[PDB]
């Protein structure tokens, strides 16, 4: 069938379709979507859509947005995908797990709005679209195809322009090497607690939160003799056995 | 010694059924000598009349060769009562179970009247045994016929030990009183009086048969037939010396039966010679003599594994054959002396025959060596290997024995057509010295080999396959016409085993040139001929030599037994070979100068590369850094020879052209703290060292290449240096920063991305820190192991047309590939392609996965890892999967010294490849054993077994890219090919993409984006098995057993979907397939399902 | 039908996520009445599952829980505790904790360890209040579940006691005293009685609790409060059914009369 | 070493006198005389046994060992120039010729012309 429309707990199904194959005559990629929210402002207005396509980006989103303001002529300015992450390189952050700089879902994309009436008008139109994609996959929205995954990711193969990567090697050092310094200093005076205390830092050390996750991973000599009621407790245990 | 002891007592129980079907064999028996008891005799009789009394019935009788003519007449025949003894084997009662079964020793003695003081020659009394046996098998006959017991049992006439001096009595049985279940034959011999004569016309160095050659088989086999009850007498008086003789008898005969080593002959051209029961009696003789000073070598007071671990030392380390044998008296010292006799050989001086005369000389060598080395593998003690000792059938695969084998087909005909037909004499004097045509043929055939070859092989066996010692009652001989000749071989197989090191040398050296033409000089020249000559080397001598045009489809020893059996056996005896052809050129043929007319163990390939690659180094030297290099060293597959094809310059398209260097700067403390800023440092590094190549070295060029192997750092940047040589380096910069902040890293992560990040350390050190270990201790191996090259290129290409290399890496190929190389416990140390390659497909059908973990010490023959480390990978090992339960992703366990740790290289592979390696292995071995080494069967194992799962997908890059990757496909036109690999690199650095392909990185990108649901292989290396045109590669792969049905979604099952039900989905074959489609428009062309 | 551990091993095996089966082998163990054998069993179903999966991971801390609660000694039971704190989502594994420890009918530690959990994090979560306060009410402590205000006034802020004092009112009206929860809400009627989601749900706690006088009281002052164009006939689509499923015309005049003056 | 050679591998090192010294002994404390040579016993051990003889020959041509002292030493004292000036075989594994020819290039010797 293709004439369902709306899943089991909220989430409003939209395919796509598929371009010319040499083996292949179709024209279904299927998608959920969901309206949700959290406290930060990264992910106000935000949708969920579980199964993306392979590396639909930002400028899918944009062709795709724009083929469904020509079709219902909603109001839809979309800027970024959260957590896309399909591929399995960025979960983990070395960088935030080791560092000082920049310090600290699945398959998804996370997709914010520019207005919450924004997102209002693009999800009752996306379930009025689940509906005409339900009765009919003639008629249909559909999003184009102009492949930065051929502009990217396809000639892996190549070589690094060399004024690209030295003018990034330059910034990067340039504003590394200026954060270190001042961190530096700034353990290196660090006199004042609010009540009289003086930090002990050590020579050289570049960082309080080294000090820090230094002292959080960093978590006598009796005689038997020599007294009067241990020799008594020696010689009684010398009578007794 | 704790638990061999235990090893041996269950070696034991294997087989304890020596009570239970023995009682109705031998009351069979008790019946079969009551009969023979009752036997009415007969006087004497005359040829003339007695072939005339055996013509008009249907029994016939046999004969030695060839039938007495009535002008030698002159012996008187009988047909007495014989008395009969029931000895030997199961009279000891050493039972074994055999599915060809053992056999009680019987004999029917000779009574003292029939014979005379001259029993000797001109084999009338052989005769006589052939007439004599033919009446009492006819008498048995009869009366079994009477008695009515035919239906069930039945008897055949046979040789003993394979001998056509003695035809024996084969008494066996069929499908009440229907016998089937135990040892299914007995065998009836016949034998000559004990008190016979002296030693001067009885020992091999006497003659009286007519033209004083030797006669050694004839008064060896007359001998044995006359004289061998002291020998039971001994054993006997050994029995009750000391109880561990059963056991040490059924030892070796395990031992003996699973090296192959029956009791027919080596002279007969048959594996063996040496048999159990004189195992017994060398044993017997040991434990009393065998010392210098004749002393009691073992003594009789210990057990078993004692006394055969002795007589194993003193076969394996005193000699025999050629300085020195052990006389003997049974009937008082028994004395080693130091000459010897040019044969294996131990002395009697109470009977006076050569026991060890069934088998030659080459059979003593090949005994001795495995004498050797299961000494070697017996003494150590830090790894026991029992059931590598006595649980391994080495015979029933005779390839897995021998490194090759090669095949005489030989149509000569008959035995009177034997002068045009073969090369070699003819005469008494020869048919004295030996006994019949393929007698004398198979040691002229070790004679030419051995003189042919020299020490260019290891070991020699030669053995005559089509060999029938059933035959039957009514024909006097195996009277078959085996394919071109009237004599009992299909055709000839010759088997060596070979040096490695001078194994394709392609000249000979013979005796040096003088005046004065020596003896040698004339036997080489005379041997040789044609293609012999004398020449000067650059030293400046003159030697006597044969020049070989070697050849990369052949090994030039191919060559050279063809010559040397085409000058000397016969002028018509083809030799087939056609194994060693069908997989010697498997291997990609690389497009070299003249690489078809080059050898297989032929380096330069990668001995130019180190030269372009020692000019790299000495620029990268003697260039300024601000921090200089500390050591720069490669790690490439290429540097530690295991390239799947050799690195031709300017191969771009080959996936293993960019060999890998990594370089150490000075330990610097001023390097930055987290894994992102020293990373780009390094690229700092790497961009200086770029600059000033391009600034000072204009010859040479470079360009950078984002990195992804090493995770969740996108920034980890490497250079490549395309060098005027030919060749492409990377180069990776180590920092002594890096291992420590990644353990920063583990240590302080959140508590469940722990194993992750672990994960994450394995691939690190997997690439950077061990493997450096790794490339120097197999590149220090490969020069003694000399087969490993080939081995590894060969299985590289087997696994990739067999699907597997996109998930598993090289190391577990390595380290699996030198397995058999370091541990020869049933085998040798490989020297042939053939041997190695199905030597290793037999120990991974072998391998287990819960009770074998793969340890590896890495040493040249004759340091290793301690016992202490050795009871550390064990501990390891055991905890290891014993908190895991069967593999649920740490399939492989591979050890060595390099990585204590075992899981470094076999992380990461998912069960359904590993299963289907193993599952593999086990589909090979059962195909060789059973259909058989063909040509056929070797392509049809090397077929790429597509084995449809859920989707095959093939692919079209627009380059048939055989020119771009530098292998000739066979081509007979080497123009056509030289003037279309490109080599020059391209002006332009963008179009590497291409001219190579991205299959490889396409397959993996979609693997670790769908890792969850279904795994992806592919093809990798495209010129080498992606057609003749070298242009096609196929992403197939299994869907997971969770993904068969539909499943319910929720929001975290990750898989792409179908939803056709509300709740329960499914995974959109069309849309997976057409985004595949989408990513691959211009790499795919096809889509098949099912 | 699963009664052998290969078979209960292929399934685990087939798949390696479902924490379901997983916790029903190692029941399985535990009717086989392997204690120890379960807990290897247990850390190997830790070691062998894909972290991402929370929810199965929270399953896993359910049989956690369950076994330290029904079999191990407590001792093991604060150790697999703290391995759990020390792994996952702290305040959300206190509660279910705390969950099974009232399926399990433990009372009288369970009473101190609500008030160790209150000085550790009940300043800022909810979900203790709730589970305190309705265990009190229930076990019949009214006076402690009214002195329970006292520090939760004292460890939440404004922002929270709106929300405290109403779920402590909830409790009080379904199992409890509906004029404490009265004069506890009436503080926030007088504080803003604009608010119109906690007077329908005051409303319906009413309705439920079944005050017939009372309720009439708060659906006829309702709309001399602050009532707006929507608020009006939300109030009355839920007061005119509630009194469907005289006294119904006599606001049918009221609805029709306040849209115009 | 990672063959079966074996070195006494031998290093000598001096005193610096530090810059904007002012006394003229600079004199080891005979404590830091221990130190120093366990150190430099260490790193120069990691540095042979994580080698074979021919990549030992081609890291002490370019005298990086030396630098390599000088850079994990100089922590606890200023230790003017560092040489090795020594390394004695001890003990050879075997011949091997294959290896040998391998660390030259290879080689196969053929014929010339007979003529008679």
């Amino acid at each position: 069938i293709e004439d369902i429309s709306a899943m089991k707990n909220g989430f409003i199904v939209v395919p796509f379709k598929l371009p010319d194959h040499k083996a292949l005559p179709a024209s279904l990629h299927f998608m959920f979507a969901k309206r949700h929210q959290s406290s930060n402002s990264n992910e106000s207005d935000c949708l969920f859509l579980v199964n993306l396509p392979l590396l639909s980006n930002i400028e899918h989103m944009k062709k795709f947005v724009g083929q469904l303001c020509g079709k219902y002529d909603t109001v839809s300015h979309v800027e970024e995908l959260l957590y896309n992450d399909e591929f399995g390189l960025h979960e983990v952050d070395l960088s935030a797990l080791t560092s000082d700089l920049m310090s600290s879902p699945r398959n998804t994309a996370l997709l914010k709005f520019v207005d919450a009436a924004s997102i209002n008008n693009c999800w009752n139109a996306l379930k009025k679209y689940s509906n005409l994609h339900a009765k009919h996959p003639n008629e249909l929205f559909e999003w184009t195809y102009t492949t930065p995954s051929f502009t990217t990711f396809v000639n892996f193969y190549k070589p690094l322009d060399i004024d690209y990567l030295k003018e990034d090697i330059h910034t990067h050092m340039a504003i590394f090497e200026q954060r270190e310094a001042q961190a530096q200093e700034d353990v290196q005076s660090s006199i004042v607690d609010e009540d009289g205390f003086t930090l002990v830092v050590g020579k050289n050390t570049k960082s309080l939160n080294s000090i820090r996750k230094k002292i959080l991973n960093k978590n006598k000599k009796a005689k038997k003799d020599f007294y009067r009621f241990q020799v008594r407790e020696r010689k009684k245990q010398e009578i007794n056995q | 010694s704790n638990i061999f002891k235990l090893q041996i007592d269950e070696l034991l129980e294997q087989v304890k059924l020596k009570q239970k079907h023995v009682l109705k064999v031998e009351k069979f028996l008790h019946k079969l000598y009551d009969i023979l008891q009752e036997i009415p005799d007969w006087e004497e009789k005359s040829l003339a009349e007695v072939d005339s009394f055996f013509k008009n019935k249907i029994v016939s009788v046999p004969f030695v060769d060839p039938k007495p003519i009535p002008q030698n007449t002159n012996y008187k025949f009988n047909y007495k009562k014989p008395d009969i003894s029931l000895i030997g084997s199961f009279a000891l009662k050493a039972g074994i179970y055999q599915p060809n079964g053992s056999s009680i020793d019987t004999l029917l003695t000779m009574p003292k009247e029939l014979f005379e003081k001259k029993d000797f020659l001109n084999f009338r009394c052989l005769h006589k045994r052939s007439v004599y046996l033919a009446y009492l098998t006819h008498h048995l006959l009869i009366l079994l016929k009477k008695d009515k017991l035919d239906s069930f049992l039945q008897l055949e006439y046979s040789y003993f030990d394979n001998d056509p001096l003695l035809p024996i009595l084969r008494i066996s049985c069929s499908k009440d009183y229907n016998f089937y279940k135990t040892r299914f034959s007995i065998n009836l011999l016949i034998g000559f009086p004990y008190k016979v004569f002296e030693p001067k016309k009885l020992l091999p160095n006497r003659n009286c048969i007519r033209i004083l050659p030797a006669t050694p088989l004839y008064n060896f086999s007359v001998l044995s037939s006359s004289t061998h009850e002291n020998y039971l007498k001994y054993l006997y008086k050994t029995k009750k010396q000391t109880e561990s003789f059963v056991e040490a008898t059924v030892l070796g005969r395990l031992w003996l039966q699973q090296r192959g080593f029956s009791s027919n002959m080596s002279h007969s051209g048959s594996l063996g010679g040496f048999g159990t029961f004189e195992f017994t009696i060398l044993m017997a003789a040991l434990l009393n003599g065998g010392g210098i000073n004749s002393n009691k070598i073992l003594l009789h007071g210990f057990s078993s594994y004692q006394l055969f671990k002795g007589v194993i030392k003193y076969l394996a380390t005193m000699d025999l054959c050629h300085d020195g044998h052990l006389q003997f008296h049974s009937n008082p010292a028994s004395k080693y002396i130091d000459e010897g006799f040019q044969t294996p050989t131990l002395f009697d001086k109470s009977t006076k025959v050569n026991i060890l005369t069934k088998m030659t000389v080459s059979s003593y060598q090949i005994l001795k060596e495995y004498a050797g080395e299961t000494l070697r593998m017996l003494n150590n003690v830090v790894q026991d290997q029992f059931s590598n000792i006595f649980l391994t059938n080495i015979s029933r695969f005779d390839n897995l024995k021998y490194d090759l084998c090669y095949d005489v087909q030989l149509p000569l005909g008959k035995y009177n057509n034997l002068e045009t037909s073969l090369a070699a004499t003819f005469g008494s004097m020869e048919r004295v010295k030996f006994i019949t045509l393929e007698n004398f043929l198979a040691h002229k055939i070790t004679n030419v080999a051995r003189y042919a070859l020299g020490d260019r092989i290891k070991y020699i066996q030669i053995e005559m396959v089509g060999q029938k010692s059933d035959f039957p009652i009514t024909k006097r001989k195996v009277y078959s016409n085996t394919g071109g000749n009237h004599f009992n071989f299909d055709f000839v197989r010759v088997k060596l085993i070979v040096n490695p090191s001078e194994c394709d040398k392609l000249v000979t050296k013979g005796p040096a040139h003088s005046e004065t033409m020596s003896t040698e000089a004339a036997v080489f020249k005379n041997f040789w001929g044609i293609k012999s000559s004398l020449r000067r080397f650059k030293d400046g001598s003159i030697t006597h030599c044969c020049v070989w045009s070697t050849s990369s489809s052949e090994p030039i020893i191919s060559s050279i037994v063809n010559f040397a059996l085409q000058k000397h056996v016969s002028k018509k005896a083809q030799i087939s070979n056609e194994t060693i052809k069908k997989f010697h050129n498997f291997l990609p043929l690389p497009n070299l100068p003249s690489s078809a007319k080059t050898s297989v163990l032929n380096l330069s390939s990668f001995f130019n590369l180190k030269k372009s690659f020692d000019d790299l180094y000495k620029i990268i030297f003697q260039m300024k850094l601000p921090l200089s290099v500390k050591s720069i060293l490669p790690v490439g597959s290429a540097f530690r020879y295991t390239s799947l094809c050799q690195p031709v310059p300017f191969a771009y398209s080959d996936p293993d052209f960019f060999q890998d260097v990594i370089l150490e700067f000075e330990t610097s403390p001023k390097w930055p703290d987290e894994i992102t800023s020293l990373e780009k440092a390094k690229t700092a590094f790497l961009l200086k060292i770029q600059e000033e190549l391009s600034a000072n070295s204009s010859t040479y060029r470079s360009f950078f290449s984002r990195d992804e192997s090493i995770p969740y750092n996108l920034e980890i940047v490497t250079l490549n240096i395309l060098t005027p040589e030919g060749y492409g380096f990377k180069f990776r910069v180590l920092t002594e920063r890096d291992e420590i902040l990644y353990l920063r890293a583990i240590a302080n992560a959140r508590n469940e991305l722990k194993p992750e990040l672990e994960a994450t350390f394995l691939k690190f050190t997997a690439k950077y820190l061990a493997s450096v270990r790794h490339t120097r201790t197999l590149e220090n191996i490969s020069h003694s192991y000399q087969f490993y090259s080939p081995v590894v290129r060969l299985f590289k290409r087997w696994l990739d047309t067999h699907l597997l290399l996109g998930h598993i890496t090289d190391e577990l190929a390595e380290l699996i590939a030198i397995k058999p190389f370091v541990d020869p416990a049933p085998y040798f140390i490989p020297g042939s392609l053939e041997n190695g390659f199905l030597k290793v497909l037999k120990f991974i059908s072998q391998w287990n996965w819960k009770d074998d973990p793969l340890i590896l010490d890495l040493v040249k023959p004759e340091e290793r890892l301690t016992l202490a480390q050795y009871k550390g990978i064990q501990m390891n090992f055991t905890n290891l999967r014993n908190s895991d339960p069967n593999g649920t992703h740490l399939q492989f366990f591979v050890a060595s010294k390099n990585d204590p740790s075992g899981i470094l290289y076999s992380s990461g592979i998912p069960l359904p490849i590993a299963t289907r390696l193993t599952a593999l292995a086990k589909v090979a071995v059962n195909l060789l054993q059973t259909h058989g080494l063909n040509q056929q069967t070797i392509n049809l194992l090397f077929t790429p077994g597509l084995k449809d799962y859920d989707f095959v997908v093939d692919l079209r890059t627009p380059i048939g890219l055989k020119s771009s990757c530098g292998i000739l496909s066979a081509t007979e036109f080497k123009n056509i090919t030289n003037d279309q690999a490109p080599s020059n690199f391209p002006e332009n650095l963008n179009d590497l993409s291409e001219k190579m392909d991205p299959t490889y990185q396409l397959v993996k990108y979609l693997n670790l984006k769908y890792k969850n649901s279904l795994i992806l292989s592919s093809r990798k290396y495209i010129g080498v098995n992606g057609g003749e045109k070298g242009d096609k590669n196929v992403i197939t792969g299994l869907i997971k057993p969770l993904f068969k049905g539909a499943h319910k979604f929720r929001v975290n099952l990750d898989c792409n979907v179908k939803p056709v039900d509300d709740e329960n989905v499914i995974l959109n074959k069309e849309a997976i397939f057409h985004e595949i489609a989408a990513f691959g428009n211009d790499m795919v062309i096809n889509f098949e399902t099912d | 039908a699963p009664e052998s551990v290969a078979d209960f091993e292929r399934l685990l095996i087939g798949n390696p996520n479902s924490s379901v089966v997983w916790m029903n082998y190692m029941a399985f163990q535990l009717q086989l009445s392997e204690i120890e054998k379960a807990r290897e069993l247990a850390e190997r179903a830790l070691k062998t599952i894909n972290f991402r999966e929370e929810a199965e991971k929270l399953n896993i801390w359910i049989a956690m829980l369950n076994l330290e609660n029904t079999f191990g000694t407590e001792e093991t039971l604060e150790e697999v505790f703290s391995r759990a704190c020390q792994y996952m989502d702290s305040y959300t594994i206190h509660t279910k904790l705390l969950g099974i420890y009232e399926i399990s009918e433990k009372f009288d530690k369970a009473a101190e360890l609500f008030k160790a959990t209150a000085k550790k994090f009940g300043g800022e979560k909810v979900s203790i209040w709730v589970s305190w306060g309705d265990f009190l009410i229930s076990h019949n402590e009214e006076q402690e579940a009214r002195t329970i205000l006292g520090n939760a006034l004292k460890a939440l802020p404004k922002r929270n006691h709106i929300e405290v004092v109403r779920k402590f009112a909830q409790l009080e009206f379904a199992k409890g005293d509906p004029e404490r929860g009265r004069s506890l809400f009436e503080g926030l009627v007088a504080d803003a009685p604009k608010r119109i989601d906690l007077w329908n749900v005051y409303v319906d706690q009413e309705v439920k609790a079944k005050d017939k006088k009372k309720v009439e009281d708060l659906f006829e002052r309702i709309i001399t409060k602050k009532i707006t164009r929507k608020q009006a006939k939300f109030f009355f689509n839920k007061w005119l059914q509630f009194e469907e499923s005289k006294t119904i015309e006599y606001v049918k005049a009221k609805a029709t009369e306040y849209v115009a003056s | 070493t990672s063959d079966d050679y074996v070195l006494r591998i031998f290093a000598i090192a001096f005193t610096r006198k530090q810059a904007n010294q002012v006394k003229r002994h600079s004199y080891a404390q005979s404590s830091h005389i221990r130190a120093i040579r366990k150190v430099i016993s260490e790193i120069l051990t990691k540095e042979v046994q994580g080698s074979t003889l021919a990549q030992l020959t081609s890291k002490l041509i370019p005298e990086v060992i030396n630098k390599e002292i000088e850079n994990a030493t100089k922590d606890i004292f200023p230790l003017q120039n560092i040489h090795v000036r020594k390394v004695k075989l001890l003990k050879q594994p075997k011949f091997d010729v294959g290896a040998l020819m391998a660390l030259h290039g290879e080689g196969s010797g053929e014929e010339k012309g007979k003529k008679v």
